[PDB]
């Protein structure tokens, strides 16, 4: 049955999302709130730098600013070890 | 160890550059965007990495800071209007001989 | 490291593009069309999978954008009626030459 | 073994200075500098790189330091407000003569 749960993926991705959490939350509490509201993760629905924008008071170019910091300061290779090795 | 494209030429330990043989000053900042730019010459740069290398990550500014510095090389090196120094619109910059 | 296929000669690291050797640029959007055409050629791509990933997640308009951009391909490169990037009713768009 | 630049001309054996052939006595501390500064002669030194090389790194003092340092340099030698001693904003000096 190719639908039926592995039972392992299922349990290494509840840890992945448990070092994911553990992850951003190193970074700033806005910066997670944008990274989460960015790609649906609080949700299903990515959202577009506009909404971020309206549900933080900010312009769309400053959301921008903030996922250029936050994709920088996650290449940081501390993250990106402890990130890399789940896969 | 002197680095130089077509008729740009930089030396690393003074910092100078010759724009086809002439003497030429700059800002600093500016040398460093040109540094970038004739490492990678031939390799395209988007303001993001620019940024990120060159300019401090703590940069809160406004983005007008790298077109406006790209126009300060523009006026200094590459008088006429078409350049060396390509602009690609929401891709950045590139160095390259015109074909 | 550059991608060919038949008479199309891709540069990635300059964003530039080669049809059997004449000049040419090309938009953005339409530029990671044919590199994401170029990087599974030997495979079909269909519109959904195309949108998903080329393009952004929360695109929320109609499908009629990826026709007018593979037009906008095929009236740049394959100007003859018969083409090398195929075309499969429900299927997608793929990068073939004719047989 | 002995190290001249245009007027400027150093020994390193008994730590004295002629200015055009005019011996004129100075700091110790103040010697390191342009001992640093001839033995770059042509290049551009960066108070940073200063402070690490001439200056022991327990330094705890601020940056005027240096500058009342460099200040002193100019009236010493090249006592002209325009002076071989070059100021770069932000990036230091260099010794050249002007062009």
């Amino acid at each position: 049955d190719s639908e039926a749960v592995v039972a392992v993926d299922a349990v290494s991705f509840t840890l992945l999302q448990d070092q994911l959490q553990s992850v951003l939350d190193t970074l700033s509490e806005r910066e997670a709130g944008v990274v989460r509201l960015r790609f649906g993760l609080t949700d299903g629905q990515p959202r577009t730098l506009d909404e971020i924008g309206q549900v933080y008071g900010v312009t769309r170019e400053r959301i921008r600013q903030i996922e250029s910091k936050t994709m920088s300061k996650l290449r940081h290779p501390s993250r990106s070890q402890v990130l890399r090795d789940y896969l | 160890v002197r680095l130089t494209f077509a008729d740009i030429e930089l030396d690393e330990e003074t910092h100078e550059v010759w724009k086809a043989g002439q003497p030429v000053s700059l800002s600093p900042t500016e040398f460093t965007l040109l540094r970038y730019f004739v490492i990678n010459a031939g390799t395209v740069l988007s303001k993001p990495k620019i940024l990120d290398h060159v300019w401090r990550y703590d940069f809160g500014g406004d983005v007008n800071v790298v077109e406006s510095y790209v126009s300060y090389l523009r006026r200094k090196i590459d008088t006429g209007e078409k350049r060396l120094l390509h602009t690609l619109r929401g891709v950045g910059y590139v160095l390259r001989e015109p074909r």
